[PDB]
């Protein structure tokens, strides 16, 4: 059968791949660069924006924006460029044909899932979609049905107690220190 | 309605599934008074009728569908009298040949009879396996379409010997200067690698062997090609009570003292964790040390060099020593092989690999994303599962390699124009305990009997088009809802492969998922009343209760690539790198590999035309040429014969050519009434005898009858014949009376 795409929009990296793979096929920084200097040489072939490893390689010439901070998507036109790059250039897959499992940090605004769904169905025309809490997946990843997952990204830190497969949503802590505030 | 004084009926009995009974008082439209064996006393309570019995002239016929009354008593009786009294072991039901193990030898397979069957049509002769082989050889000429003879039955029913004779037929009638020697000399190899002692019997075959006999443009035999399917990989590492695994391991252990095998450092057959488990190393009456020699001689005859033979036994000793590798936990989430561990030392010596590399890779697994790579410890349970999956993978690849070198010897260079293919597959199985192996066997038999039921349904639509009879009359049993229960998504197999990869899955939580998903959603799935660790599937033959305990251990294969790359690095000997020379296949579970193998078998067979042989085993004790009712009925249900007979009984079972109808019922038809053609004569006479046509039909070539009408015609025929005998005898007897009377008057 058609596999699902599995795509995780960290603040810092995109990890994407196909369901049933043991490790992600595409990992690249979720960063969008735009040129900030006069274009002197005629016929070089200008580009309005670089994404991911393209923007890393050129980064002396570019302003680098992160379009997610603190697990919130803060401008959509960039995030849509990042997904376009994920499906068409890194996975080389028609998004028409595969379910996409997206991912999100708990307790963040509800307008972020609404937009993140609207863009999958209107723009990419995905057949079917899902959105899953990050800290729940680390238990599937670690063979457990019980645990308290501490998960810390580039943008957000959260604890999610899970006992015997029931989450305890009153006990969920979210903490807003992460790798980017360590870097600053 | 016929029941009278001097009628006969069959009655049930726990000792023999039916007793014959004499009806002792006429029926009145509520309880029946019956005479029996052993004197007479019964009154038998009808419920809101007894099965009714064919006249004795019919019983013993060559074809169970030629009976007038069709039911399980009649069938069991015909087979019992033909087997015990007439010593005939072959019988027909519909298209199906039915074969019963005489279980002592017979003359019947002689070349004279082979020649007597050649060219004959299947109804021209008494049934014999050569009649099926001959019909196959005919159909392959009449159409280029290839032909399959599907031999099926319980273990010990005689499927292998039936294939043997079926091939001997082709090789006698077609064959010329050889296939026969090589194919028959392959059997000890395939039996050694592929047969095991099961609970109910020794020498059960755990795979479907398919021999293609290839023919040229003139139907001379070219050569043969052997395929195998459905190998029971799980037996390599797990064994139930008083099972064994594949014979080869025990022939090897029993040969451990021989000087070639000293280096292999083998022990007795219960020293190793993969042969100890069954608690039964010795078969009664088999000397494994000599079956070894007949195997090596069969290899030598097929031209597997002694170098490769020692390679094969080196790899099998490898698997045996691998099984003794013991893992110590060092943490809940990590394990290690203890220092200087002897089984691993001997294994790495045998295979010629670095001890510390195998020691590392058995206990760790590796992941790489596109950029960078990680090495994980694994729990002791996952280490043991990985080692067992590696042993299963070695064994399966060794099996495919031996089959490939046998094919090298059996193939011949001439281009094969068409083939006849013969399939030796285990039958529908039911045991006091049923486990994942039985669940696979019964799923394969569901598929095979779907094919069978469709073929029979097609054949009778085409006969009705030869005879201009409506199709609506005929129907067939549809077992697609059970295939969908087992095979479809959210089926029993799909939830098993899911529970293999869900975290902390277990047989108990698997069973819970089954109940949640099917328990009252599907009519064919049932939970046993007093347990939560079992489930019941309503197969075509019977309801079977499967036990959830230890499905998941049997279900699981994942072969860690790094262990294959260690074995592929081997430099000591030729064979071990050669096995793995040509992914997702490494992830696939045993259940999924079985599903795929079964789809390959069905792709092979649906491209063909089948002819069926069903083998049944008369008695469990190996007594020569005696018959047990209670087993035989179980066999005949498991073979789908009883359903085929019931279905035919619903339609128009009995089909008489008009001229045979005349040859039977001339007594019924008046010397005046007979016409200048007997077809119209009988078309009238039967309308005289039975007022309503609905009992019968008139075809182009045959009269069709519903069940029972032939027995009626024989009844009225015999009563009229006795009235004629009364006339003639009365006249002659009265003459003698007159003669002596007038002599006394004289
Ligand atoms: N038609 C037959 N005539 C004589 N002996 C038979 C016949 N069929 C089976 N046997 C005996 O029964 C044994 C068991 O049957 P076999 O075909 O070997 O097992 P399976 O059918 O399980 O492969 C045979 O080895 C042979 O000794
Ligand atoms: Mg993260
Ligand atoms: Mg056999």
């Amino acid at each position: 059968e058609t596999t699902a795409l599995v795509c995780d929009n960290g603040s810092g990296l995109v990890k994407a791949g196909f369901a049933g793979d043991d490790a992600p096929r595409a990992v690249f920084p979720s960063i969008v660069g735009r040129p900030r200097h006069q274009g002197v040489m005629v016929g070089m072939g200008q580009k309005d924006s670089y994404v991911g490893d393209e923007a890393q390689s050129k980064r002396g010439i570019l302003t680098l924006k992160y379009p997610i901070e603190h697990g919130i998507i803060t401008n959509w036109d960039d995030m849509e460029k990042i997904w376009h790059h994920t499906f068409y250039n890194e996975l080389r897959v028609a998004p028409e044909e595969h379910p996409t499992l997206l991912t999100e940090a708990p307790l963040n605004p509800k307008a972020n899932r609404e937009k993140m769904t609207q863009i999958m169905f209107e723009t990419f025309n995905v057949p079917a979609m899902y959105v899953a809490i990050q800290a729940v997946l680390s238990l599937y990843a670690s063979g457990r049905t019980t645990g308290i997952v501490l998960d810390s990204g580039d943008g957000v830190t959260h604890n999610v107690p899970i006992y015997e497969g029931y989450a305890l949503p009153h006990a969920i802590m979210r903490l807003d220190l992460a790798g980017r505030d360590l870097t600053d | 309605e016929l029941y009278t004084k001097y009628a006969r009926v069959w009655i049930p009995d726990p000792e023999e599934v039916w007793k014959s009974a004499e009806l002792l008082k006429d029926y009145k439209p509520k309880v029946l008074q019956l005479r029996l064996e052993e004197g007479k006393d019964l009154e038998y309570c009808l419920d809101p009728l007894p099965p009714l019995r064919n006249p004795d002239i019919l019983v013993g016929e060559n074809d169970l569908t030629a009976l007038s009354y069709l039911h399980e008593p009649a069938v069991l009786h015909n087979l019992k009298v033909r087997f015990i009294d007439s010593k005939l072991i072959y019988t027909y039901c519909g298209i199906v040949l039915v074969a019963i193990n005489p279980y002592e030898q017979l003359p019947i397979y002689g070349e004279d009879i082979i020649n007597a069957y050649s060219g004959q049509n299947m109804g021209d002769m008494d049934p014999h396996i050569f009649a099926v082989a001959e019909e196959a050889y005919k159909q392959m000429a009449r159409d280029e379409r290839n032909q399959s003879i599907i031999v099926s039955g319980e273990s010990g029913a005689g499927k292998t010997v039936s294939a043997k004779y079926a091939m001997r037929y082709f090789a006698t009638v077609s064959g010329s200067a050889n296939v026969e020697e090589k194919v028959l000399a392959s059997n000890p190899i395939m039996e050694s690698i592929g047969n095991a002692k099961t609970t109910r019997n020794d020498n059960s075959s755990r795979f479907g062997k398919y021999i293609e006999i290839g023919f040229d443009k003139r139907y001379r035999i070219i050569g043969a090609n052997m395929r195998t399917y459905l190998l029971e990989k799980s037996r390599v590492v797990f064994q139930a009570e008083e099972e064994r695994n594949y014979h080869i391991f025990y022939q090897l252990c029993a040969s451990a003292a021989l000087p070639e095998f000293k280096t292999l450092r083998l022990g007795n057959a219960n020293y190793f964790h993969y042969t100890k488990q069954g608690g039964s190393p010795v078969i009664d009456g088999i000397d494994d040390a000599k079956e070894m020699v007949n195997t090596r001689q069969a290899c030598t005859l097929l031209g597997i060099s002694d170098s490769y033979q020692m390679g094969i036994f080196r790899i099998l000793a490898g698997i045996l020593h691998l099984g003794n590798v013991e893992f110590a936990s060092r943490d809940s989430d990590s394990c290690a092989i203890p220092p200087k561990h002897d089984p691993l030392t001997i294994f790495c010596d045998l295979m010629g690999v670095d001890y510390e590399e195998m020691a590392h890779w058995l206990c760790h697994r590796k992941l790489a994303t596109a950029t960078e790579t990680y090495i994980k410890p694994i729990s002791k349970l996952h280490a043991i599962n990985a080692r067992d999956a590696l042993a299963k993978h070695i064994y399966a690849n060794l099996f495919n390699w031996i089959v490939d070198h046998v094919n090298k010897a059996l193939h011949s260079t001439v281009k094969q124009h068409s083939f006849i293919g013969v399939l030796d597959i285990y039958g529908f199985e039911t045991f006091e305990i049923n486990s994942f192996e039985q669940f696979c066997i019964n799923y394969a038999n569901e598929k095979l009997q779907q094919q069978f039921n469709m073929h029979v349904f097609k054949l009778e639509q085409e006969e009705y088009m030869k005879e201009q009879i409506p199709w609506t009359l005929i129907d067939f049993y549809d077992n697609q809802p059970c295939i969908n229960l087992i095979e479809a998504k959210m089926g029993v197999l799909d939830l098993l492969d899911e529970e293999c990869k869900m975290p902390k899955g277990s047989d108990d939580t698997w069973a819970q998922k089954l109940y949640n998903t099917h328990l009252n959603k599907c009519a064919l799935f049932e939970k046993p009343r007093l347990s939560n660790k079992a489930f019941i599937i309503k197969h075509f033959a019977d309801k079977v209760e499967y036990q959830c305990e230890g499905f998941l251990e049997k279900n699981k294969d994942t072969v860690y690539e790094e262990q294959i790359k260690v074995l592929k690095s081997s430099k000591k000997f030729k064979l071990l790198p050669e096995l793995f020379q040509d992914s997702k296949e490494h992830k696939k579970t045993v259940g999924h590999q079985f599903r795929n193998s079964l789809h390959l078998l069905m792709e092979t067979l649906n491209a063909t035309t089948p002819h069926y042989v069903r083998c049944i085993k008369p008695n469990d004790f190996k007594f020569p040429f005696t018959f047990d009712e209670k087993r035989a009925v179980q066999q005949l249900r498991a073979c789908g014969v009883l359903e085929t007979i019931r279905i035919s009984a619903a339609g128009f079972p009995s089909r008489w050519t008009y001229q045979e109808f005349f040859s039977r019922y001339r007594v019924l038809m008046k010397q005046k009434d007979v016409l200048s053609d007997r077809k119209q004569t009988c078309k009238n006479v039967l309308e005289k005898l039975i007022l309503d046509k609905d009992k019968y039909q008139f075809g182009k070539t045959k009269i069709f009858f519903r069940a029972g009408q032939v027995a009626y015609l024989e009844k009225i025929r015999a009563d009229k014949l006795r009235a004629a005998c009364i006339r003639i005898q009365k006249t002659i007897r009265g003459w003698l009376m007159r003669k002596k009377y007038m002599r006394m008057r004289r």
